[PDB]
């Protein structure tokens, strides 16, 4: 199949910003090329069809270029409707090949994780399962760093995250990591902790608990 | 007006069969192509293959052939998809999309909502809903946190809100994730003053209609030695 390569996976921008995006063909498509949106829980929209003609209602900010190998999608004047997920699709021979996306994130400035730790609740516990979790609430940019930490010994497989989208008003993250034992090893031990590294940080910030002591 | 309605979500065991279909309302059914697309939990999209209703042809890309069957009924102008027998790694979004004939200049500017295929072990199961209390370790300034595990549900998905919708601002609910069980978990965190907690009752409202399964649950703070 003609292998689509689409860049960047990931792009931040601010409003107003002027992004591009480039989709490279292994194979000549001549301008057999298309472009949709994805806003999440939605189909796919078309924008620009083979040619780069720009579908009816596109707004003028959409455009499109290129011919043979190299094709670029060029949105100026980023508004705030305009972040989400593009692809671009090669509808030049079978199978129809897909560009695997890039992704719009608006721009702000670093903000530090406020961090929370949950020790297991006493009905979880009269069930014979132990979930700690552990909450970084609003924190920019997206990359942070949980290691759980159990009578100081560093945990590896134990444990399952989860992160937010963007908050539409401040366009932070939110992370949960829960670290799940059984009830036995959960009583085996005394210091539960929860280690948040993030560029926001000068150094990390450890929340802790012991076992029992509420 | 041109759409493309598909069939419901659909929750399967691995090995059943499945048919989801796409009717075509506001244009002659003949005149286009039918094509389904794949896209994964998280993932991009994936042509699977196409019909012509027209000529009765059918075109596959390889990665699917003989795993999956697209037909028509041209009397209704509906297309279908179909697994003999599905894996759990059929797990995902699929789409049909409207397209031309060899030679055209326009491809997939309609699509269909979209119909999810959920494929697993698991059995339908209401979820525990767990207080996470809020603390001292949950006391950031004068920002408090607290919140509700809900744990070992299937399938998805769950709503959660606070206080029957009293309580909005500050609330992040998080992805599911899917545990090894499983059997999926997620949690609901909000963050409230340390000052008023103290003054105030926060329960979260937990909704699996899929086992028939309401919950509220209070959460109140906790002592420490
Ligand atoms: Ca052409
Ligand atoms: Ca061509």
């Amino acid at each position: 199949e003609t292998t689509v390569t689409q860049s960047p996976s990931f792009l931040s921008a601010s409003v107003g910003d002027r992004v591009t995006i480039t989709c490279i063909t292994t194979t000549d498509i001549d301008d057999d090329m298309n472009w949709f949106q994805q806003e999440p829980g939605k189909a796919p929209k078309l924008l620009i069809s083979e040619g780069n003609i720009l579908r009816p209602g596109v707004p003028s900010r959409f455009s499109s270029s290129g011919y043979g190998t190299d094709f670029t999608l060029t949105i100026s004047k980023l508004q705030p409707e305009d972040f989400a997920t593009y692809y671009c699709l090669q509808s030049d021979n079978l199978p129809f090949t897909f560009g695997q996306g890039t992704k719009l994130e608006i721009k702000r400035t670093v903000a530090a994780p406020s961090v929370f730790i949950f020790p297991p609740s006493d009905e979880q516990l009269k069930s014979g399962t132990a979930s700690v979790v552990c909450l970084l609430n609003n924190f920019y940019p997206r990359e942070a760093k949980v290691q759980w930490k159990v009578d100081n010994a560093l945990q590896s497989g134990n444990s399952q995250e989860s992160v937010t989208e963007q908050d539409s008003k401040d366009s932070t993250y939110s992370l949960s990591s829960t670290l799940t034992l059984s009830k036995a090893d959960y009583e085996k031990h005394k210091v539960y902790a929860c280690e948040v590294t993030h560029q926001g940080l000068s150094s990390p910030v450890t929340k802790s608990f012991n076992r029992g002591e509420c | 007006e041109v759409q493309l309605v598909q069939s419901g979500a659909e929750v399967k065991k691995p090995g059943e069969s499945l048919k989801i279909s796409c009717q075509s309302f506001g244009y002659i059914f003949i005149d286009h192509t039918i094509h389904w697309m794949r896209q994964m939990p998280g993932q991009g999209l994936e042509w699977m293959g196409a019909i012509s209703p027209r000529h009765d042809i059918t075109k596959y890309n390889e990665m699917f052939r003989g795993q999956v069957t697209i037909s028509a009924d041209k009397s209704s102008s509906t297309a279908y998809l179909q697994w003999s027998s599905l894996k759990a790694s059929d797990t995902a979004m699929y789409f049909c999309a409207r397209g031309g004939f060899y030679g055209s200049t326009i491809w997939f500017d309609f699509w269909g909502q979209g119909t999810m295929v959920t494929v697993s072990s698991a059995s339908t199961k209401g979820p525990s809903v767990f207080p996470l209390a809020p603390s001292s370790k949950s006391t950031s300034g004068g920002t408090a946190a607290l919140g509700c595990l809900v744990k070992d549900y299937f399938p998805e998905p769950v709503t959660v809100s606070w206080n029957s919708g009293a309580l909005t601002s500050g609330v992040h609910t998080f992805p599911a994730v899917l545990q090894s069980s499983g059997l999926y978990s997620l949690s609901s965190v909000v963050t409230v003053p340390s000052s008023s907690l103290g003054t105030q009752t926060y329960i979260c409202n937990v909704n699996h209609k899929p086992s028939n399964t309401k919950v509220d649950k209070r959460v109140e703070p906790k002592s420490c030695d």
